[PDB]
RNA sequence: GGAAUCCGGUUAAGAUUCCGGAACCUGGAUAUGGAUUCUUCACGGUAACGUAACUGAAUGUGGAGACGUCGGCGCGAGCCCUGGGAGGAGUUAUCUUUUCUUCUUAACAGCUUAUCACCCCGGAAUUGGUUUAUCCGGAGAUGGGGUCUUAUGGCUGGAAGAGGCCAGCACCUUUGCUGGCUCCGGUGCGCUUGUGACGGCCCGUGAAAAUCCACAGGAAGGAAUAGUUUUCAUGCCAGGUCGUACUGAUAACCGCAGCAGGUCUCCAAGGUGAACAGCCUCUAGUUGAUAGAAUAAUGUAGAUAAGGGAAGUCGGCAAAAUAGAUCCGUAACUUCGGGAUAAGGAUUGGCUCUAAGGGUCGGGUACGAUCAACUUAGAACUGGUACGGACAAGGGGAAUCUG
């Protein structure tokens, strides 16, 4: 219930020892004329609040799922 | 335009209670309902809330004072029957 | 502005059935467009093509695919080929006739 | 034109039972209970409300910090920066009459 | 009364257990003269008053 | 009066209580980070005041809790009305880009958002600002620039994965599986409701306490070879007891009863119409009340009567007549307010036109584009002179006794 948009105070917030698990939520949506693009929702789950991470740029929302902990419980939509 | 010919204020209470009666309200009704001159600040803002309290509305100060008008005629002489005996003791 | 839309409509399941035929039908909807409200003014603004199997209209001027599932209905209901066609739509603006 | 029920067993239309209508992500209306309006904190002097304090129901001042409730001032939350400012001239001027009116008798004690 | 205590919730458990017919094997037993359930309570015909 | 919970789903019967997701409060321990500190207990702003924090006991002060009623105005919410589009259903002798319907977003949280109020600059008569309502200004207006309250609204998270509407395949099955779409507006003396700034009224000025916070005060504890802080962030634990089904009444209550009686309250669609009136419909809910056949008298309820019009009768009892709106015209008397809808007259439909009453945009230091209202007045035509066509809806006057 709380968005987080600071990408690198998400990547801190995943090793808080709290966090066992997330989930990536994906939405179509288009990108505010036309065509459509791929929005990905980051969601993790803190022992107290949900974070948010919106990412429009799919080619950076690549980059952010390596990025996660080997240990969370990464729920793919 | 003139709406009434004497009732004045008085006309609220239509064609009731006696006109000796309504025209003694008039009289009250019309000072009651009157804007006074504030002593403090010297603006024209003091209007009755309850019976004998007269607030002003800038610069706030609520003074005590007739049911009806701010001083009544009793009063004024008493705070000039004070004023001169005071003046007896200090002479 | 100008931009045009595109409402195709697919006939191809009962004409394999023998109870429909898309010419009259593509017909139909030329003399029977309402552009600005009346009849015939249709005039390049909206063109009606039929591929054989594939109904098919251009259109600029203000028309809905409420209104050619409308003119369609209004068609089926004059050659009795209710209870038989429905007319369905299977995606945005691509539509389709149901047999049976 | 859904029409709406209470949530709870108080079926009068007291102050402490009222209602606003909102939709829900089912799609339809429900009654939603809504609590008493907060008044702002007023002036231990005018009376007026006075400004930079949150306006929150009595108890709700206990889980906020202590900058919702003050300014940044002598009297911050309790006077309102005009009836403060007249306390400093007020108390200067007194206090500095109060200085001359020690001498004064000094001189008549002085002169008798 | 549809938000009650719990003194008078208590009291009509008690008469739900008594809203019942004799055990029939009671009439069978020796020298047994009761015959039926003769303090049967039902909510339309008489009112516990409480 | 009062600490704090919402949405979706589930049952044969429970749900703000269960289930999934997502929050908040209270009490309690507590660990880490951020903050403060060599000027020990923070800095910035002229100021209103700002903030992620930024020690403060005794005692004192103050605020919140904490408050009438009515009127009009502004704003919000929901509902109503309406446009395009994307689905579905109905009508289709003829007509109808048509008729109906789905198009939803909770608590909570982050950013932003306002009337009022306040601050700075400036110093106003040729008085200015301004409300629907006339109050404000040298005790500092208009103006330029700002600060705050966050009711309220917008965006984002919650959250589309939910809910809704559809389509395509499957099948003795638990019943599935897979796709789409869930979009953008407009309007208002509308209805209900909350709210704000006001105004009227009173010989009526329209509760209290628990509880919570702030301020003043400075007791006291306090770092430099290292402390101070848990009104900042995250972390951990627990939150007992009792009620919770159903009716709430022309069948669940009280009336000896399954009695035309009585019994407190919330929500509240469309048309006509001033209207929460009557009359008709949508959602939802009933179709319950011993029936069948005949149509005598006399009843009870509802009506109509030629000519006369109270002759009936204790008495115009009962019924009839009148009635809405617009325009005209209104007497004696009066406590000058009234009487008064006095009395008494005229008009009223449908259709086709005319005229007047508005919003927003660009003018360097005279107008035009465009959009959206139902109100009023008039003209022509028209009809078996009808038109408040049903519904609804004053009879009036001249006096006497009396309060």
């Amino acid at each position: 219930a709380r968005e987080i948009t600071d990408i690198k105070q998400f990547l801190e917030l995943t090793r808080r020892a709290d966090v066992k698990t997330a989930t990536v939520k994906i939405n179509k949506k288009l990108n505010k004329a036309g065509k459509p693009f791929r929005q990905t929702k980051f969601k993790v789950r803190g022992s107290s609040s949900l974070y948010t991470l919106v990412i429009n740029d799919a080619g950076k929302a690549k980059k952010l799922i390596q990025s996660l902990p080997p240990t969370l419980k990464v729920n793919r939509l | 335009a003139k709406r009434t010919k004497k009732v004045g204020i008085t006309g609220k209470y239509g064609v009731r209670y006696g006109s000796s009666l309504r025209r003694q309200v008039k009289k009250l009704e019309i000072q009651q309902h009157a804007r006074y001159d504030c002593s403090f600040c010297g603006k024209k803002t003091v209007k009755r809330g309850a019976a004998g309290i007269w607030t002003c509305s800038c610069c706030k100060k609520t003074v005590a004072g007739g049911a009806y008008t701010v001083s009544t005629a009793a009063a004024a002489t008493v705070r000039s029957t004070i004023r001169r005996l005071r003046e007896m003791v200090e002479a | 502005q100008k931009i045009a839309k595109t409402f195709t409509v697919d006939v191809s399941s009962p004409t394999e059935n023998g109870v429909f035929d898309p010419a009259s039908y593509a017909k139909y909807l030329i003399d029977h467009i309402k552009v600005e409200g009346a009849v015939g003014n249709l005039g390049n603004a909206v063109t009606v093509t039929e591929d054989g199997t594939v109904v098919t209209v251009v259109s600029t001027a203000k028309f809905s695919g409420k209104y050619l599932k409308y003119l369609t209905k209004k068609y089926l209901k004059k050659n009795q080929l209710r209870d038989w066609i429905r007319f369905v739509s299977t995606k945005t603006n691509e539509y389709r006739l149901a047999f049976y | 034109a859904q029409r709406v029920t209470f949530r709870r067993r108080n079926p009068y239309n007291t102050r402490s039972n009222k209602i606003k209508v909102v939709k829900t992500p089912g799609g339809i209306l429900r009654a939603q209970h809504v609590k008493k309006l907060a008044t702002r904190p007023k002036c231990g002097d005018c009376g007026s409300a006075l400004q930079g304090i949150s306006t929150l129901r009595p108890r709700q001042y206990a889980t906020v910090s202590k900058t919702h409730k003050t300014v940044s001032r002598a009297y911050g939350g309790s006077r309102c920066a005009n009836c403060v400012k007249e306390r400093i001239i007020r108390a200067f001027l007194i206090e500095e009459q109060k200085i001359v009116k020690k001498v004064v008798k000094e001189q008549t004690e002085a002169a008798k | 009364a549809a938000q009650k205590s719990f003194r008078i919730k208590q009291k009509m458990a008690k008469a739900k257990k008594q809203n019942r017919p004799l055990p029939q094997w009671i009439r069978l037993r020796t020298n047994n003269t009761i015959r039926y359930n003769a303090k049967r309570r039902n909510w339309r015909r008489t009112k516990m008053n409480i």
